[PDB]
């Protein structure tokens, strides 16, 4: 038959299960696999099948749009009963593969087809009962990963009252199947699984958590159990961000009907395909922006527009947002690619609300308070698995912020042990742990932005930095940029700040309507920033994703002499622990400056601005009597 | 049909000749003289002797290994009768080992080869190997060699039989925990553990922290919807190319070898030649000596980096952890005495308390890298005193006390 | 064979259908709105329910709500078939009723066994919450001896297998195969609340209670919120009654313990000039 | 990428099976150990360091000469054909370029003949390229962001196989051989080719080979190969075509918009079908909700104007009623929500409408605009 499956006599399951309809759609699927219209590209699926047989793998990726275009209702059936369609489509793929490479079943039992580019995406919080048993595509962050264990797939039973063997039953991962009548005895006697004639499968369970920047206000993070089957194991590890496509099914049957009041179950997602990306229209506008002369100043002015002044802090914030190059030189050596910033100053200097801009600007940001954090909580926590009862580990805030930024407010007032827990994370970008027999190291590739208050609550300008804070030289050495702020009084500066703040409070006050309100919002953004903020976010993401400037030794002296000058001026004064780690800060911040221009090379101008920032940061932290001398000692730079 | 398999095993034992000697017959005779009822069969000789029985064993050993046991027992009894219990099969092999992470639902009931480190061992358990039973209703007796008692009498009601304890035999069994080498585990992953079981002469041969090579059968047992716990029937445990030997001997013959290796330690760092050479000495390590009173001299070299921050002190340890063949890296803050050293924990798979090794136990025979050492607690330091100076770890938890060695 | 009928329930259903047909037809507009926007639950103002037959209908419905609810559900589904049959379509007649705007609000202090099976409204500060789950509202089973199917097996507060095979040619009992496709489910959530500060006098400790929410009303309760609930009190089995003094009744041996929980259908959180001003006389 | 080595495969009986096997599966292959490669390296060095292009030559309607481009990039292009009927009088002015061209041609003519014998089943065209009948285009970029291009020749030859993308090619010691549109067209389905991406500022010289351009594209068509090359150059170089071929440029450009609107309709069908099957009711959703998903499927930004362009061609496509919110909506017009046969029928109806409108536009005597005007929904 053909086109006769379009008749809607009843719900889709009542029609698909009919053997004639199944044969018709299997023939249609075979036609789709054998021939597809990709013009100059020929039938790409044939080449895919041939190369899969060549590569000895089971993954036949199928573009949803292709099948939808070629066969209208054939894709819609998969969109509402994915399991039933895949059940026969696996056999169709298997025979198609055996056409090119015979005896494929001699090694591979089945073909695990994977769906790609499914056009409907739901969050982990948007799932509803109306989408039960349907195909869904969700995006989340891997938090906890269980082991890989075998699980039954086709089960046969042995009757106790006869030597006959019961027929095969498919394990849907829904319930521990227990038959009630023997096919020969018709008795309700005991049954036992015939293991020697039973086919298994691999099983793994992974929890997907809401992305750190996507948690709604005032609610705990949502998460679901995701089941990885059919060689889909080890596709992700804790800290990774993935998007997965699967089936929304219910399998928590058992004592829950009596332990908790009334009969209830719990939902899981059984994963079909998983994936761990820019259109031309976005790259064109990015490249239009990149060619503007002096783009660096616009970017710097774009950070936290409503905060007046503090340009020497805004530049550091922007540089940390863009970051540098994590040069894993020759593999055997590594350098952290991210810039660490400390905001130290008097109260009433917005050392905290800047972090409330990094949290809203960076792709993935984690915020914590000094006394509201624990060493176990930040790094990693130990858990016992509810299924396997084994010791398991769950990542903390630093593991969550992997390939992101971690924020710690009131960094000075946290207890010493929680502060010590940050030592390894600040340089190794990793968490090393040994608890309950678990020995492992997680990736913690994140930058740290810290805000703190000086000893006594007010900065003593007459005393060095190494005396105004309760911190120590080790901890200070893990930073790159130190921003010291004085709340000194002056009529002109105070008038400027007040007239900026009052207009900021006038702006932020409330007062195709969607388009009109977006236009008005962008008008207000233009009134205060040179770059639209959504474009800035996309630009930052694109720069972090694509641009990796390289270095040249054209200006070796200009950096070496600056390093020597700083070391000489730090020889006998209480000041920053200037070391090789601080030398690397110049290079990394120069790389960050270059990455704003999207240039592939580190230029002399970038190094000039880098040297300016580092030298100014070092100088502005010395005592008053020496500051006015070092002002003139470094007049060259 | 299986009589041919038994005959083939009999030929492979009695008549197989290597190095102009009946090596298998002679070794089985020597074991009988020693009264060790076990035979160490080498798979590399078995494949060379007969390929068909090797194919059967590789594909369906389920009936082959009972045949192995009974044939070896019969042949050994014949040899004992000629010269004047069930003999255990031990397999030695050198074929390629499948990685532990690659074990899947396809290798069910197949004999595989593995390598790893032992992290925990259970206490011995007594299992039945031959039983004689009597019916309580009519005193009828019979013998039985998973096994379960008959439901009806052979002469009485359901379940009439009881076990005659004074006319039965039992054997020992031990449960083992294997995991992959942490050096082969990429960061961001906890090494996979694996349950193994051994019986009779294969028990008590390893302790936690031991690195072994395994020949065994991949199988599952019931203890999640259908998550059947996998376990390994242990069959044989074992614990450089000639051109590589020549290359490394020439490297030793290099007149500038010491300086070359000194520069080779973290070449991407400048100077620090003294600490570089000290770390080289740590990597080589000292030589063990034993006093005539039985005490052992600790040959490990322990070095404390106690300088100003930012002097590449962490980078050196992170580089050594790459270089040393056995290396463990952990922070002082994120570790504990129960984690750094051994601990006693209950195994949920066998419902028994297990002695489990710690991080420093895993680093036995290697080097451990620890950072922020000043920030660990004093109890951990006290345990590390024993680990450093006596190469032992003393455990006194719950109601059990034990001492475990650690050459870290 | 004719089953026993509740004539009072039939009168209540008829009065409820007449109320739906005659009230002004804002509720029929609500039904159409649900059809347009694909909505599962209809909402009824209690003061609208209490303005027909001098509110005697509302009183009768409230005081035995757990009994009369099926009749109102039948009336509403008959009405929706009369006017919006497309809501019976799936891809199969899941439908909920939620009453709101109760006149009286009762404290956790004033919980009594007399209130069981009656409509009432309570308020309390939320302290702990559990994640949402699916609940088996109505299940269906297929026979094991033969292959007959049994639909509309309502699971009243317990896992309930069918008591017989409908065809007399089969002798199946105590064994069934559960369907997970033709069966339908609903959302489930439990809210653990605390007595408010202004209720407890000085020197008195606050009372705690567990509240049950189902359907789309879930997740509208947040910790620290002075939420308000509307529904009926229901008792649930309890295991902590063991060891208490006094004679305990027995069934014949079986146990018959109980503890009290509140089931709420409507959720609201207590908290723009004209919006506030239009709510005042 | 397959590699051909003259030290082991240099004979016709050796090359022909290898070339046929490569072309039955690939469109690009490499040449190794060619004797002139050592001289080719020195000639390339001389061109890129001493023999700079003659920037004063200018550019003509024949797409030959030294065309200035954006970012001060210069393009030196020459065309040669054995048939005198085409006036390619602008021969190459530089002797080093001719030295590279001759050394390329000496083996490239034989390789093109081998490819034609391998994949072209037409016995009348087995020797369509030879010393007596051949046409070549010499191309040289110069600098005083990859560009996608598709040669129309039988074979394309590059003296250096570096920085070329399709995955990148990094084989400097091998020459790159790429098949064009004509060879695949005459292959009768036995061989296909794909466009390449190259750096326009890399100063790379390239050669492409055709039979004499007066040869028709096929016996089934009236236009010649020169017409196809002219179409390709007009599409590639609008600035040059403006002086000489404006109307042809507009006609050629409108086809891209036609394909765009067709694929937009194809995407919208799937989007609306999935929206309809995800609801128990047929209420039309607001357009602004559908737009992100539509743009994601299209893999480029889609706006309301592009949607309204569809209504211009096929009025019976969708129902576009405006919601009480003031937000535009769209829905399927069919009462019984969908049928695959009716879906194909509606797609074919839109295709027919688009083709008829394209023919109407190109038949007009007025100058053609290259974009479909947008429909206006009646304001309420
Ligand atoms: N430089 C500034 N420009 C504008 N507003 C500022 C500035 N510094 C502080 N403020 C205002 O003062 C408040 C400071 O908040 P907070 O960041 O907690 O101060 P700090 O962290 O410095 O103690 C902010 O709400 C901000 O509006
Ligand atoms: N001699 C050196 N050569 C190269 N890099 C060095 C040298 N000394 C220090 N460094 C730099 O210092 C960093 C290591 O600092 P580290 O020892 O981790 O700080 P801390 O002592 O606070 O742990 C590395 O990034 C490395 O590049
Ligand atoms: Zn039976
Ligand atoms: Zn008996
Ligand atoms: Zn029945």
């Amino acid at each position: 038959l053909e086109s006769l499956s379009n008749v809607k006599a009843n719900s889709y399951s009542e029609w698909i299960t009919q053997p004639n309809v199944s044969r018709t759609i299997a023939r249609e699927l075979k036609s789709f696999l054998l021939e597809y219209t990709d013009e100059t590209g020929r039938s790409v699926y044939g080449a895919r099948i041939r190369t899969l047989g060549e590569m000895n793998s089971e993954s036949l990726e199928v573009n949803y749009r292709h099948l939808a275009e070629s066969k209208a209702i054939l894709a819609l059936f998969l969109a509402k009963c994915p399991e039933e369609m895949l059940k026969i489509f696996d056999l169709v793929a298997m025979e198609a593969t055996e056409l090119h490479y015979p005896d494929y079943a001699r090694i591979h039992s089945e073909i695990h087809v994977r769906i790609s580019d499914f056009p409907t995406i739901y969050s982990l919080r948007e799932l509803r009962e109306s989408n039960l048993s349907s195909l869904v595509r969700v995006t989340g962050v891997v938090t906890r990963r269980t082991g890989v264990f075998p699980q039954l797939k086709y089960v046969k039973f042995n009757c106790l009252k006869c030597g006959s063997i019961l027929g095969p039953f498919f394990q849907d991962s829904n319930e521990e199947i227990r038959i009630s009548f023997c096919t020969n005895c018709k008795s309700k006697g005991p049954f036992r699984v015939n293991g020697e004639k039973t086919v298994y499968r691999n099983y793994q369970r992974v929890t997907l958590q809401e992305a750190p920047g996507t948690v709604p206000p005032g609610r705990l993070p949502r998460h679901r159990e995701v089941i990885l089957l059919a060689d889909l194991v080890d596709v992700s590890k804790p800290g990774e961000e993935v998007e997965v496509t699967g089936i929304y099914k219910n399998n928590y049957d058992g004592n829950l009907n009596a332990k908790n009041g009334f009969p209830v179950f719990a939902t899981i997602i059984e994963a079909n395909s998983i994936k761990r990306s820019w259109t031309e229209e976005e790259e064109r506008e990015f490249r239009k922006i990149s060619r503007d002369r002096g783009i660096i100043d616009k970017i710097i002015s774009s950070m936290a527009p409503s905060i007046y002044g503090h340009r020497d802090i805004k530049t550091a914030v922007a540089c940390s947002l863009f970051g540098g190059v994590p040069k894993n030189v020759n593999g055997k050596h590594s350098i952290r690619g991210d810039i660490n910033v400390l905001l130290l100053g008097d109260p009433g200097t917005a050392k905290s609300q800047i972090l409330k801009y990094v949290e809203k600007t960076a792709h993935r940001a984690v915020f914590a308070t000094g006394q509201g954090a624990s060493a176990v909580g930040l790094t990693a926590s130990v858990r016992k698995d509810p299924i396997t009862k084994e010791w398991t580990l769950e990542g903390g805030a630093l593991v969550l912020a992997d390939k992101g930024v971690c924020l710690i407010d009131e960094f000075d007032k946290m207890n010493d042990q929680d502060r010590t827990s940050i030592h390894e994370a600040m340089e190794q970008q990793s968490i090393s742990i040994s608890k309950a027999g678990i020995v492992t190291t997680l990736q913690a590739r994140c930058s740290i932005i810290a805000a703190a208050n000086p000893n006594g609550g007010r900065y003593n300008s007459t005393l060095p930095l190494a005396q105004n804070v309760s911190l120590t030289e080790p901890i200070l050495s893990r930073f790159d940029i130190l921003c010291v702020v004085r709340d000194l009084v002056d009529e002109e500066a105070d008038e400027r700040l007040a007239t900026f703040v009052v207009d900021s409070h006038v702006r932020s006050h409330p007062e195709n309507a969607r388009q009109r309100r977006l236009q008005r919002q962008r008008k207000k953004e233009e009134e205060i920033s040179p770059i639209p903020q959504e474009l800035l976010m996309k630009y930052i993401h694109y720069a972090r994703t694509k641009i990796y400037p390289k270095l040249h030794q054209m200006d070796m002296d200009k950096v070496s002499r600056v390093y020597a000058d700083l070391r000489r001026e730090s020889i006998s004064t209480g000041s920053f622990p200037i070391t090789v780690r601080h030398l690397e800060s110049i290079l990394r911040i120069a790389e960050s400056f270059a990455k704003m221009r999207l240039s592939e090379f580190v230029s002399s101008y970038d190094l000039d601005r880098a040297i300016k920032v580092v030298v100014d940061s070092f100088v502005d932290a010395q005592k008053v009597s020496v500051r006015r001398q070092l002002r003139r000692s470094f007049a060259i730079y | 049909d299986n009589t041919e398999i038994i005959k083939s095993f009999k030929n492979f034992i009695l008549e197989f000749r290597l190095d102009s000697q009946f090596i298998y017959r002679d070794q089985l005779r020597n074991n009988i003289l020693v009264k060790n009822y076990s035979l160490t069969v080498n798979m590399e000789h078995l494949i060379g002797y007969n390929e068909d029985i090797y194919k059967k064993l590789s594909d369906e050993p389920s009936d082959i290994i009972p045949l192995f046991e009974t044939a070896i027992t019969q042949v050994a009894k014949r040899i004992s009768i000629l010269s004047r219990p069930t003999f255990q099969l031990i397999l030695n092999s050198n074929a390629n080992q499948i990685p532990l992470r690659d074990l899947d639902s396809e290798h069910v009931s197949k004999i595989v080869r593995l390598s790893g480190i032992i992290i925990s061992t259970s206490v011995l358990s007594s299992r039945a190997t031959y039983l004689s039973i009597m019916c309580r209703n009519c005193r009828h007796t019979t013998s039985i060699t998973t096994v379960s008692l008959p439901r009806s009498c052979l002469s009485c009601g359901p379940d009439p039989y009881i076990i005659i304890h004074e006319s039965s035999k039992f054997i020992d069994q031990q449960f083992l925990k294997l995991q992959e080498i942490p050096e082969l585990v990429p960061v961001g992953e906890m090494p996979r553990n694996l349950t193994m079981t051994c019986d009779r002469y294969l028990t008590n041969k390893v302790i936690p922290g031991t690195r072994v090579t395994i020949v065994g059968i991949y199988s599952i047992y019931n203890s999640g919807v259908a998550i059947r716990t996998p376990y390994i029937k242990i069959l044989g445990i074992q614990s450089f190319t000639e051109e590589e030997e020549e290359e490394f001997l020439q490297l030793s013959r290099n007149p500038k070898l010491y300086e070359i290796l000194t520069n080779s330690i973290a070449p991407s760092i400048f100077g620090n030649e003294d600490i570089k050479k000290a770390i080289v000495c740590l990597l080589m390590g000292g030589s063990k000596k034993i006093l005539p009173d039985g005490m052992r001299l600790r040959g490990d070299i322990n070095v404390l980096l106690l300088g100003d921050p930012g002097t590449a002190k962490s980078q050196l340890l992170k580089f050594v952890e790459k270089v040393s063949p056995i290396a463990v890296y952990t922070s002082g803050k994120g570790s504990s005495a129960a984690g750094l050293t051994a601990s006693v924990q209950r195994d949920p798979m066998t419902r028994e308390f297990y002695l489990e090794g710690g991080a420093m136990v895993l680093a036995d025979g290697g080097v451990v890298c620890i950072d922020e050492f000043d920030k660990m607690r004093d109890e951990d330091r006290v345990a590390i005193h024993e680990a450093m100076e006596q190469q032992t770890i003393s455990i006194a938890k719950a109601g059990i006390t034990t001492v475990l060695n650690s050459r870290t | 064979v004719k089953k026993v009928d509740d004539v009072t329930g039939e009168k209540v259903r008829e009065a409820f259908e007449q109320f739906l047909e005659d009230f002004s037809k804002v509720y029929r507009a609500q039904i159409e709105f649900m059809k347009i926007y694909d909505l599962n639950t209809i909402y009824i103002d209690y003061q609208h329910l209490s303005m027909r037959e001098n509110g005697a209908l509302a009183m009768a419905i409230s005081e035995q709500y757990y009994r009369f609810l099926p009749f109102l559900q039948k009336g509403l589904r008959r009405v929706v078939r009369k006017y919006a049959p497309e809501l019976l379509n799936t891809s199969e007649r899941v439908f909920q009723i939620s009453f709101f705007n109760l006149p009286t609000v009762h404290r956790i202090r004033d919980i009594r066994s007399e209130k069981i099976g009656s409509l009432l409204s309570i308020s309390g500060t939320v302290t702990r919450t559990s994640e949402v789950r699916p609940e088996l509202y109505k299940a269906s089973f297929t026979c094991d001896m033969c292959r007959a199917i049994v639909d509309n097996v309502e699971q009243s507060f317990k896992y309930t297998e069918p008591t017989f095979c409908p065809n007399p040619s089969c002798e199946n009992r105590a064994f069934w195969t559960l369907n997970v496709t033709r069966s339908r489910f609903l959302d489930w959530q439990k809210v653990r609340i605390q007595e408010n500060a202004n209720e407890i006098p000085t020197g008195s400790m606050p009372r705690t209670l567990d509240v049950i929410l189902r359907g789309d009303s879930v997740e509208r309760a947040k910790p620290g919120d002075r939420c308000k609930f509307t529904g009926v009190e229901i008792v649930v089995p309890d295991v902590t009654q063991l060891g208490l003094p006094g004679v305990k009744p027995s069934s014949t041996v079986r146990d018959l313990t109980y503890k009290i929980s509140f089931l709420a259908c409507h959720v609201i959180s207590i908290g723009d000039q004209e919006v506030f001003l239009n709510s005042l006389s | 990428v397959p590699v051909i080595d003259l030290n082991r495969v240099s004979d016709e009986e050796q090359l022909l099976p290898v070339v046929r096997a490569i072309l039955l599966q690939h469109d690009t292959f490499l040449l190794k150990n060619y004797a002139n490669k050592a001289v080719l390296d020195a000639l390339l060095a001389g061109l890129t360091t001493k023999d700079l292009p003659d920037t004063s030559q200018g550019f003509d309607a024949n797409f030959t000469g030294t065309l200035p481009l954006e970012d001060d990039v210069w393009l030196e292009q020459y065309i040669f054909d054995t048939d005198p009927q085409l006036r390619f009088d602008r021969k190459c002015r530089n002797e080093s370029l001719c030295s590279i061209y001759s050394r390329l041609f000496k083996l490239g003519l034989f390789f093109a003949q081998l490819c034609v014998k391998s994949v072209v089943s037409s016995a009348e065209l087995q020797d369509c390229i030879s010393t007596s009948h051949y046409a070549t285009k010499l191309t040289r970029y110069f600098n005083d962001d990859y560009v996608t291009f598709l040669p129309t020749g039988v074979l394309t030859i590059f003296p250096c196989a570096k920085a070329i993308r399709y995955v990148s090619i990094d084989e400097p010691d091998c020459l790159l051989f790429h098949t064009g549109t004509l060879l695949a067209r005459w292959s009768q389905g036995m061989h296909t080719t794909s466009p390449l991406q190259i750096d326009p500022r890399a100063n790379i010289v390239s050669l492409t080979i055709w039979p004499p351009l007066t040869t028709p594209i096929s016996s089934k068509g009236e236009g010649t190969i020169a017409n196809h090359l002219l179409e390709q150059q007009i599409k590639a170089f609008p600035k040059v075509a403006q002086q000489y071929y404006p109307r042809e440029l507009s006609i050629l450009r409108l086809q891209d918009a036609m394909k765009f609107v067709k694929e937009l309709f194809t995407v919208c069908e799937t989007v609306l079908s999935l929206n309809a099957l995800s609801r128990s009711t047929g209420v039309p959703p607001e357009l602004h909700v559908l737009l992100p998903q539509i743009s994601s499927m299209m893999k480029r930004k889609i706006v309301q104007d592009d949607i309204l362009k569809l209504l211009t061609i096929w009025s019976d496509a969708y129902v576009v009623e405006l919601n009480s919110r003031g937000e535009l909506t769209m829905n399927l017009p069919k009462r019984d929500n969908l049928t695959t046969l009716t879906n194909k029928s509606r797609t074919l109806a839109f295709v027919e409408r688009a083709e008829s409108w394209y023919q109407q536009v190109i038949a007009s005597k007025d100058e053609i605009m290259t974009d479909v005007p947008a429909f206006k929904i009646n304001k309420r």
